[PDB]
């Protein structure tokens, strides 16, 4: 447990330098805090010793009231620019980790995006990132103010009686100490309890969840009493747990209340001839016993803050426990390049000894040997788990290759992806609609586009012809929680989308996988009207009908095993009769 | 405010706890200002009598004053803190129950609208910000007030000019202050909470289609609109820590206002006496040591906002009407039950869409049937009108010639047996996750069932009593699914369903799966519900969905008697 959490903490403070700028104000701020609370507690001891010993009336200490409501002036600022600053300090950290870890997730691509639920990575970005303003906006800050401020009361103090300013200095190696006895009880209560506490916090959101399974068995009323008794046993054993903690809190409260009642017991006696001594021997003053009688609250005050800002560290730590392991993974991604493809003609595929690897390292496909020459459209059969979607994801740039792959003769790892993906269209398995509308979507492609190409392009994949059953139409918000699509029709959006440009490569993977009867002829048609006019590569299942495409690969494993027309692979004996002979279609 | 209302009732339950730690809240509060009122006039009183008049001086009485003091606040925080807190606990039991109860009639109906994964995330975190109610909002605000009372009638022996003129300047910042705060703020925390949403849409939409936002060139306009929200949002969030710091800065500008009153007010006479003396620091150092009890007040117009959002929240997801209406009619369940449909239509709410557009099916009793279709088809939308968990709009469903509507809830859940496509491991041990199907089954019971279906592997080390859930060991995806028909068989209904029940499963173990529903199942009416095509021949009849509707239905080998999307299926 020490081990991990001395590196994270290097890792809070690395990260610390993003707004050092602002964490010094903040620290500067907190001793010009400390010096006008010693200011303020010194005109107001001047102003009472005046008007309670000598008895000089208010109307001739107007300077030291001028002074003193300046005092309190300038502290409220110093409170509200303090403030400010923190969270200036917080956020720049925020603004930037965000970036650090949205910069990772794009470059990684979604080859290692989808390793993880999108609610999972919403939590690291949204949760976790901003679990860790109180670290640098309040604690870091306070961390400063409760030894900076509390060290100008006992130097504010000295001066004026050395006695004052050693009750207030002898609490300093006590609070820790006493606060260290607790915790070796609390770890004993903490350690018997931590398995069944953390057993227990996760009750009530697992009842919540799948709260469909104790509807269809009628266990919903006999599972209030395990609500009622996992409550029970939850506060019963959460309070023998907050009996140590808030003795701990205790000390410091207890040192706080003895030292402003030794400092009331020590100056009241030293003004009635008694405790002579603890004082330098010019004289004991009235205005030396308010102001420290004033500071002594003012001193235990930063460290009580400290307490309640303390909780923070926490949850920054299990923030970057979780943030550490996120940009510190290897995640090795395809390289980037310079040159680019001129031509807009369909493109030539080979590969020679070609081997996709995945994002963490392990190698997804095999030695693949193919060559597809451009204007011709292949398709890929196998048994799942065939590296058949690996190979569409290293044609589409979202995986790193150590062989050879060839795009018109120039090398993919050499060919800048932001002009490759410009000849580059394919439609996936499953429908992803990431824009707004139902209009955004299509226009995804090229949003600039006029009505007239935007309606060819819905009548061309029959999107057009469901319009009438949207709300709004073409421009209905469209999604899970909104206007949803059967995934027949949305797999015709994204058809309608991969369409919309020319382009040199069409990738289609599986796009009639999971439709309805309809719509499966409807997206079909297009595509198979669609892959000629490019070169295309296409991985399916349905291998019936499928004489018309130029080249079958068969994929084992990793490894392109057959080659060649459908008539020649259909007759002949093969891998490819084992596919198609055996068929089974388990789904 | 009027939305904060349902969840008050649940604190008149414990009200005298509740009481008890705001009042030691004020013993303490009191006990704080006093010792510094005490200390202020002691240090004043000792420095005019001076050193004569040592035994003229009554030190001691005072002393004493400042020790008790002194101790009543070091304990009575103590317990503040434990009676406050063993409250709150309290309460969160019966808010949980609560919510609970207010969730079971509406479980899959009303809970449909929403995005059940963080859905119920915040369902669980406006709970516990509801039962903070009391610690963030209540006991400050309320002992607060009856601190700034008994200081102002406290004070109001010694002066009623000075005493009305501290309490009534801590009095109207304590009624005026949180007001116009909440006030302030009221516009940014509906903006805060709504720019939150928006990143949290945008950046899923944008995590999820970056296979298709970077091909189409789109990852970076959406991007910049993903970060344009962030810099929104950020916006929102700065202008919190601005009613955060200028609150904090007048409660500074309030509490020294109080001080240079004191200071020039009480100087021209505390009552009689033109020369007060000590008086001067017995009001001086109340008005400085009075305004920690509105330090918490200062941060209660911040709270009181997400306690009354959450509040607002819970209630209109809570209070909104069950989907089915189960009769009282207390029928009898029947040993053998034959399951009969006519046009069963069923829109799902808000949708313009039909999920099923009719559906004609019979299953007498004792009768194998399958259903078949691909994703999304709406076939486990079927099996929730038969767990009438929605009602169809167009359509009648029967049970033994008679309506399914008719049967009372208890008597429903005695009927039907089903296994849900996606299995729930409840935390509990093993045993409590069989006994939900069937609580009076003994050990003996609860081992031969589970050891029958493949599942022995769960009887070793402590097996029966392993904590089996999370925070515990989580079983795999093969062994969930034959966990979800041990619950079937123990609780022994006459009509079976199941959704998937061989879903992401291997040919190895998806034979044993169905050859167990096969044999166990054998004299009980099975509708299941399936994605694969596997082991379908020793069903009476295949019943292939496709959009809603039943395309084809017979026995397996007249199916693929006669051509069609039955044949495609094998046969691509
Ligand atoms: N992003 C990834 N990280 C690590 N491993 C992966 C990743 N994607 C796939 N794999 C693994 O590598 C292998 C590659 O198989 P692949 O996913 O290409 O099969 P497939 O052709 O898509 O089959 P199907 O289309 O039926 O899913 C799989 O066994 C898979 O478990
Ligand atoms: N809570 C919901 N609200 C609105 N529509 C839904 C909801 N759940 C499912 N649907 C839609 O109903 C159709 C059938 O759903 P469902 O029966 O769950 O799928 P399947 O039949 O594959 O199990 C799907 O196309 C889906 O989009
Ligand atoms: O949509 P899924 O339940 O087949
Ligand atoms: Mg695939
Ligand atoms: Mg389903």
């Amino acid at each position: 447990n020490k081990s991990r959490q001395k590196e994270l903490t290097r890792w809070l403070k690395q990260q610390s330098v993003i707004s050092q700028r602002w964490l010094n104000i903040s620290r500067l701020l907190g001793f010009v805090s400390g010096i006008l609370i010693i200011a303020q507690a010194w005109f107001m001891a001047r102003i009472l010793q005046h008007m309670i010993m000598e008895n000089i009336p208010r109307e001739a200490l107007l300077l030291p009231f001028t002074l003193l409501v300046l005092t309190f002036v300038l502290r409220a600022w110093v409170v509200w620019l303090r403030e400010r600053v923190g969270y200036h300090a917080g956020q720049h950290i925020r603004f930037a980790i965000r970036r650090q870890v949205l910069d990772r997730l794009q470059q990684a691509g979604p080859a290692w995006i989808q390793g993880k639920p999108a609610g999972s990575w919403a939590t690291l970005v949204l949760e976790q990132i901003d679990d860790m303003h109180d670290y640098y906006a309040r604690y870091l800050p306070q961390m400063a103010l409760a030894v900076s401020v509390p060290l100008l009361i006992v130097v504010a103090i000295f001066p004026s009686n050395w006695a004052a300013a050693l009750i207030l200095l002898g609490t300093a190696p006590l609070i820790p100490l006493f606060m260290a006895l607790v915790g070796m009880g609390a770890a004993d209560a903490n350690r018997r309890n931590f398995l069944a506490l953390a057993r227990l916090s996760g009750h009530f959101l697992d009842r919540l969840r799948g709260m469909e399974t104790l509807r269809i068995f009628g266990r919903g009323e006999a599972e209030i009493e395990s609500i009622r008794s996992a409550s029970e046993d939850f506060r019963q054993r959460t309070m023998e747990v907050l009996r140590l903690a808030f003795l701990s809190s205790g000390i410091l409260e207890f040192f706080t209340s003895l030292s402003i009642a030794l400092v009331a017991v020590y100056f009241g006696f030293s003004y009635l001839g008694e405790l002579d001594f603890g004082h330098y021997d010019t004289g004991v003053t009235l205005a030396a016993g308010f102001l420290a009688l004033i500071l002594a609250p003012e001193f235990f005050q930063p460290l009580r803050d400290l307490g309640t800002f303390y909780h923070a560290k926490a949850q920054a730590v299990g923030a970057a426990d979780s943030l550490k392991t996120f940009m510190e993974t290897p995640l090795a991604h395809p390289q980037r390049g310079e040159a680019e493809l001129a031509s807009t003609d369909p493109v030539t595929i080979e590969a020679e000894e070609l081997f996709i690897t995945s994002p963490e390292g392990k190698t997804l496909a095999g030695p693949l040997n193919f060559t597809l020459p451009a204007g011709q459209r292949a398709v890929l059969v196998g048994r799942s788990g065939s590296g058949k979607s690996s190979l569409l994801n290293a044609l589409s740039g979202f995986l790193s290759y150590q062989g050879s792959l060839r795009i018109n003769g120039i090398e993919l790892r050499d060919l800048s992806p932001e002009s490759w993906r410009k000849h580059l269209s394919w439609v996936g398995q499953n429908p992803q609609l990431p824009a707004a509308t139902l209009r955004d979507n299509v226009l995804l492609a090229r949003p600039d586009a006029s009505e007239q190409e935007l309606q060819a392009a819905l009548d061309n994949a029959w999107v057009s012809e469901f319009l009438p059953l949207l709300p709004q139409g073409v421009d209905t918000p469209v999604g899970d929680q909104a206007a949803r699509l059967s995934v027949g029709q949305a797999q015709r959006v994204a058809v309608a989308r991969a369409l919309l440009n020319p382009c040199s490569l069409l990738l289609l993977d599986e796009p009639a996988a999971s439709l309805d009867a309809h719509s499966e002829q409807r997206v079909m048609e297009a595509l198979n009207a669609a892959s000629l006019r490019q070169t295309t590569l296409m991985v399916t299942h349905q291998l019936e009908d499928l004489a018309d495409w130029d080249v079958i690969w068969v994929m084992q494993d990793g490894r392109i095993i057959e080659q060649g027309r459908y008539a020649e692979l259909s007759v002949a004996g093969g891998p490819f009769a084992t596919l198609l002979a055996h068929r089974q279609e388990e789904i | 405010m009027r939305a904060l209302l349902p969840y008050l009732a649940l604190y008149k339950r414990h009200k005298w706890m509740l009481s008890l730690g705001i009042v030691l809240a004020i013993v303490t509060l009191l006990a704080s200002i006093g010792l510094l009122t005490l200390s202020g006039w002691f240090l004043s009183a000792s420095a005019v009598a001076g050193v004569a008049g040592l035994y003229s001086f009554n030190y001691m009485l005072p002393a004493a004053g400042v020790r008790g003091a002194a101790i009543t606040r070091t304990a009575g925080r103590y317990f503040e803190r434990l009676v406050s807190h063993d409250a709150t606990f309290r309460v969160l039991q019966h808010l949980r129950i609560y919510t609970f109860s207010k969730l079971l009639p509406l479980s899959p109906a009303g809970l449909a609208r929403y995005r059940q994964g963080e859905l119920l995330n915040r369902v669980v975190a406006d709970v516990d910000t509801l039962d903070h109610l009391y610690l963030r909002v209540i006991s400050p605000l309320v002992g607060a007030f009856v601190v700034i009372m008994v200081v102002t009638i406290g004070l109001s022996f010694l002066d009623f000019t000075l005493a009305f003129t501290l309490g009534g300047i801590m009095l109207l910042t304590l009624f005026l202050m949180p007001p116009l705060f909440y006030r302030a703020g009221k516009s940014t925390g509906q903006n805060l909470t709504h720019l939150r949403g928006q990143y949290r849409q945008q950046l899923t939409a944008w995590l999820q289609g970056q296979a298709e936002l970077t091909i189409f060139g789109a990852s970076d306009r959406y991007r910049t609109q993903l970060e344009n929200t962030e810099i929104q949002w950020l916006e929102a969030q700065r202008r919190q820590s601005e009613l955060t710091a200028l609150s904090q800065a007048i409660m500074l500008l309030i509490g020294a206002l109080a001080v240079i009153l004191m200071l020039w007010m009480a100087s021209g006479g505390v009552g009689g006496n033109a020369q007060p003396g000590a008086l001067i620091a017995l009001f001086v150092f109340c008005a400085l040591a009075a305004f920690e009890a509105l330090a918490p007040v200062t941060g209660a117009f911040q709270h009181l906002g997400q306690v009354i959002a959450s509040a607002v929240r819970i209630s209109d997801l809570t209070d909104q009407k069950p989907e089915v209406t189960f009769p009282d009619t207390q029928t009898r369940v029947a040993d053998r039950v034959s399951l009969t449909l006519r046009d069963v239509q069923f829109t799902y709410p808000e949708q313009s869409q039909q999920a099923l557009k009719g559906i004609s099916l019979q299953v007498n009793a004792g009768e194998h049937i399958a259903i078949l279709g691909r994703t999304g088809c709406g076939k486990s939308t079927l099996l929730q009108q038969l767990t009438r968990a929605w009602d169809p709009q167009q359509g009648e469903i029967l049970l033994n010639d008679s309506p399914i509507a008719s049967l009372n809830e208890a008597a429903l859940r005695q009927t039907i047996s089903v296994v849900p496509q996606r299995v729930h491991l409840f935390s509990a041990t093993l045993r409590d996750n069989l006994l939900l199907a069937s609580p009076g089954s003994s050990d003996e019971a609860l081992s031969e069932i589970l050891r029958r279906v493949g599942l022995e592997k769960l009887l070793e080390d402590a097996g029966l009593n392993s904590w089996l859930g999370e925070g515990g060991r989580q079983l795999s995806g093969g062994e969930l699914r034959r966990l979800a028909i041990a619950r079937a068989l123990l609780h022994d209904a006459p009509l079976v369903l199941l959704d998937e029940p061989t879903e992401g499963l291997d040919a190895t173990t998806e034979s044993q799966i169905l050859e167990l529903l096969a044999e166990m199942m054998r004299e009980k009416t099975v509708l299941m519900v399936t994605h694969r095509l596997r082991g379908l021949s020793r069903f009476q009849q295949i019943i292939v969905m496709d959009n809603g509707q039943i395309i084809e239905q017979g026995t397996h080998a007249e199916l693929l008697a006669r051509q069609g999307r039955y044949y495609q299926f094998k046969q691509g």
